[PDB]
């Protein structure tokens, strides 16, 4: 099961434009599917890290994206991968 | 490390199943099978790296490859054409980069076997002129009549086969031009010393083999039916 | 395709030296072989080439390989008659069974004997059973002699073809002819030597 | 000033007609290289990867690798071919190469292969040999890759003599961003951590390198032992972020400081009191 990690690049400020990242780590095969949405919609044009691979062989990547987190807009990461059935989403909390 | 083929000369009719077979016994995990055609290099059919295993090569189609045992390389025509008309060429490997060559098979795939037919086979002994002349004696063996044209002719003196002062004829030439499945001929000379010739404890003897049908191909005509057979014609030494 | 060697065919003289090219576009190149294939029979390896700039030799064989050039000549010094075959290049991708070979279409050579002691003749020769049979045995021409097919069509005339009488070093060349027709007729299309010999 | 440089090969086999491989190349937690599938050239990702090689000795060596990826993929479908059935697709198999350089003209070489996730193949030495654990159907491949002389004096180049040099260059020429100083900024935060009435606080850290940080919380000058400091995550600069937690009583929050302390502050620690 991939582990999937959510936050921003600066602190977070309502209005504020900054970057919102999706670290998707611990996954084989490499095959995968990231989509980053905001309020459940696809966010267009995110862009990837080069996949690579930590000492135990599995793999890793980062997504990333432009954002301005308001009161009202959730976001969130989701991946397809064969080791799930369905696919997993993590919000980004900016709290945690 | 030695490779062997077999049949090492093959004429079969289109439609007909031929078997081409390669045998090694150096224990060999690899296997080859390659055709030669004028005008291209080696060209790669099929190949195997193990009992049971088969590979498509370069040109695979309308072969099957078998491989049975380690030893045993087979490559199967199921619906012979003419278009596998062709030298054939087996080799084997360990995981080094050496592929050992077989000596080769000729095979020729014919529309039709009605036409096919041994030769006959003349002797001519030297002339008493030559032999006062050179000291030497030229014998003369002639194979005419036969179709097609997969003959090997050999000599053999008291029964063991000689090259020393052979030629023959590097192409058997048509007996009627003109037609359609002409006839063939084959020449071959066999020169010795006088004094050899004139030994009269020395057997001559001109071999053909003639490649043509098997047991099994069927026969409709009333003629002998042309097989695989040898036809030879002999002469003593005389003083 | 992925080698090329050149010449296509040549001819030349006993004694003669001649070069064979080889030229490859197979990447990459492992290591290079040059076999012997007389006429009808099967694959003699001469010698095999495996370093970026090599030599090797084998008797009066030598070769060269270059990688970078992608070239590889074989060199014959004092050709005989056996030497009278194609020779065919190799290149195999890998320095293990996991290669494939490129095989080039190969070179034919043709090594015209030297007759020292020329004897031109014409002998008639009978059957060991029906002595009524006969051929026509024209024998002992030098090389500059051509030997012609007839004019009749029911007469039959080899070309020529050389033998070699090897434990008296010796060569000769011969042509036959036989019909259902005499020797002194045999081989009138033919432009044979002034001084040959015709028995009674 | 220890660092490793690795060469990272992933190469996907669905079936028999199907194959992808992709390279990615770091100089310890810097990427220098990528080497898409759809690329027929390597990409420098900084404007010292080349390092100090010239242009010629560049060309010939990506020449080299240009060849081999051909070929590692011919070679792969061949070695399936050979152990069939024992083995099929999909099949991934990926590389660990490259030199840890230690001071003074010191170093190691690797090259480590993993096949369907486990490391089973290494170069060592002057040949190819299975590691502990490996199957044993491994023993006909190996054989095969052994009988390979040429590739194995060309490897042996690589890893003893190549991998030494051309790191020994990227250490000069990639200095400035190899000893680059970015400073943090942390921010606080809190949760509810299933519990009964428990909150857990939160310390982010974001924008610093190099690497190691020390991050705690602190009531005045007491270390809370609570903390919890996480994995480093990549920010997509090349900057890394890290979070520290701790599981405290709601309404005993105040009192409770954040301590960051970093190579880049220059000693002025950063406290964020709550
Ligand atoms: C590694 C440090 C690099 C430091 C410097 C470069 C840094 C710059 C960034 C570069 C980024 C590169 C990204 C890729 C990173 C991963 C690469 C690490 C592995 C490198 C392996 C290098 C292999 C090179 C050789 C090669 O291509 N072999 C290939 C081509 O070999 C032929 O061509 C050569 C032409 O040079 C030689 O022939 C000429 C010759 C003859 C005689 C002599 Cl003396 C010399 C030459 C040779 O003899 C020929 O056979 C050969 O096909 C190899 O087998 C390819 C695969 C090797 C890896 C195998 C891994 C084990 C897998 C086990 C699989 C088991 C599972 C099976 C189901
Ligand atoms: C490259 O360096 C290796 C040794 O270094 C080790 O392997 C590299 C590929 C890297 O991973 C390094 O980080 C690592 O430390 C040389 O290997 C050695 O080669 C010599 C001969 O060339 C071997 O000597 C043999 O010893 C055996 C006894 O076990 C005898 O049977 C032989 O007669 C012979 O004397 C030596 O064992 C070998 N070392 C190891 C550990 O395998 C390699 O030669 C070198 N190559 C070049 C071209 O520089
Ligand atoms: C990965 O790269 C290789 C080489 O660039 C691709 O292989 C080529 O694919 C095309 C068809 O798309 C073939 O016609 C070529 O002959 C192939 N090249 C070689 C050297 O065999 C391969 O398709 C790429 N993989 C993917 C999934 O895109
Ligand atoms: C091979 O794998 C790819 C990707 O998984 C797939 O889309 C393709 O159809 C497969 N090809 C065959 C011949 O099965
Ligand atoms: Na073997
Ligand atoms: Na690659
Ligand atoms: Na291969």
């Amino acid at each position: 099961t991939p582990q999937i990690q959510v936050y921003s690049r600066h602190p977070p400020e309502n209005g504020k434009p900054n970057i919102l990242n999706c670290y998707v780590t611990q996954f084989h095969p490499p095959h995968i599917e990231i989509q980053m949405l905001k309020n459940g919609k696809k966010i267009p044009k995110v862009e990837m890290s080069d996949m690579s691979f930590s000492k135990d062989w599995s793999f890793y990547i980062l997504a990333h994206t432009e954002f301005t987190p308001t009161e009202t807009d959730t976001y969130a990461c989701r991946v397809k991968h064969a080791s799930m059935a369905e696919p997993k989403t993590v919000y980004w909390d900016r709290d945690m | 490390a030695a490779v062997t083929q077999s049949p090492r000369n093959k004429v079969a009719v289109t439609g007909g199943k031929v078997t081409l077979s390669c045998n090694q016994t150096n224990n060999h995990n690899n296997m080859y099978w390659y055709r030669q055609d004028t005008g291209h290099g080696l060209r790669l059919i099929h190949y195997s790296y193990g009992a049971g295993s088969t590979e498509k090569g370069d040109i695979p189609d309308g072969y099957k490859a078998s491989r049975p045992s380690q030893e045993n390389f087979s490559l199967i025509l199921e619906l012979a054409t003419p278009s596998q008309t062709s030298v054939y060429f087996c080799a084997s490997g360990d995981e080094g980069y050496t592929q050992y060559f077989g000596p080769g098979t000729r095979l020729l795939v014919l529309e039709d076997l009605r036409n096919v037919t041994p030769p006959k086979v003349s002797l001519f002994e030297p002339s008493k002129a030559e032999i006062s002349h050179t000291q030497k004696a030229t014998l003369v063996c002639l194979a005419t009549g036969f179709y097609p044209d997969h003959v090997e002719l050999s000599w053999w003196v008291n029964g063991k086969e000689v090259h020393s002062g052979v030629c023959t004829d590097p192409q058997p030439l048509k007996e009627q031009p003109a037609l359609n499945d002409s006839r063939y001929s084959l020449s071959s000379r066999l020169r010795v010393s006088a004094t050899f010739w004139q030994n009269p404890r020395n057997h001559f003897r001109c071999q053909v083999q003639f490649y043509g049908l098997s047991e099994n191909d069927e026969w409709t005509q009333d003629r002998a039916k042309p097989v695989t057979q040898i036809v030879s014609a002999e002469a003593w030494g005389r003083a | 395709t992925q080698v090329e060697q050149s010449p296509q065919s040549l001819v030349v003289r006993q004694g003669e030296n001649c070069v064979l090219q080889c030229n490859y576009s197979v990447t990459p190149d492992n290591h290079l072989r040059w076999f012997k294939q007389d006429t009808g029979k099967g694959l003699v390896s001469l010698t095999v080439l495996v370093d970026q700039k090599d030599k090797t030799s084998n008797g009066r064989y030598s070769a060269t390989l270059d990688k970078d050039a992608k070239h590889s000549t074989l060199h014959i010094t004092a050709t005989l008659l056996d030497d009278t075959a194609t020779y065919i290049c190799v290149v195999g991708d890998r320095g293990s069974a996991l290669g494939r070979l490129h095989f080039g279409a190969g070179t034919q050579l043709i090594v015209i004997p030297d007759i020292q002691n020329p004897d031109p003749a014409v002998y008639q020769l009978r059957d060991s059973k029906s002595s009524d049979k006969s051929v026509c045995l024209f024998t002992d021409f030098d090389s500059q002699t051509n030997v012609s097919q007839s004019k009749d069509s029911d007469v039959y005339i080899t070309d020529k073809c050389v033998l070699d009488m090897r434990s008296m070093d010796f060569k000769s060349n011969s042509a036959v002819a036989w019909s259902n027709f005499a020797c002194a007729n045999a081989f009138n299309n033919s432009i044979i030597p002034e001084d040959t010999f015709f028995p009674s | 000033k220890n660092y490793t440089f690795r060469c990272l090969q992933m190469s996907s086999f669905a079936n028999r007609s199907w194959s992808r491989t992709d390279s990615v190349v770091w100089l310890g937690d810097l990427q220098t290289h990528r080497w898409s599938n759809d690329s027929a050239t390597i990409s420098f990702t900084k404007p010292w990867s080349q390092g100090k090689l010239s242009n010629q000795q560049w060309e010939k060596l990506q020449h080299m690798f240009q060849v081999y990826r051909v070929s590692f993929t011919r070679d792969i479908q061949e070695l399936v071919k050979m152990m069939s059935p024992k083995e099929d697709y999909p099949i991934e198999i990926q590389l660990s190469a490259g030199c840890e350089m230690y001071p003074g003209n010191a170093s190691e070489s690797f090259l480590h292969v993993a096949f369907q996730g486990k490391y089973v193949v290494r170069f060592w030495g002057t040949s190819w040999q299975t590691v502990p654990g490996a199957p044993s159907w491994l023993d006909l491949p190996i054989k095969v890759l052994n009988a390979d002389q040429g590739t194995s004096a060309t490897v042996q180049m690589l890893l003893n003599d190549t991998c030494p040099l051309f790191v020994r260059g990227l250490l000069e020429a990639g200095k400035s961003d190899l000893e680059k100083q970015e400073k943090p900024v942390a921010w606080l935060s809190s949760v509810p951590s299933s519990a009964h009435g428990h909150r857990q606080l939160v310390c982010h850290v974001s924008g610093f390198y190099p690497k190691p940080v020390w991050v705690m919380w602190m009531r005045g000058d007491q270390e809370q032992q609570g903390t919890h400091r996480g994995d480093f995550l990549p920010n997509a600069d090349e900057t890394w972020y890290l979070q520290a937690t701790l599981d405290v009583e709601a309404g005993e929050e105040a009192g409770l400081a954040c301590r960051v302390k970093h190579s880049s502050l220059g000693g002025q620690d950063i406290i964020l009191y709550w």
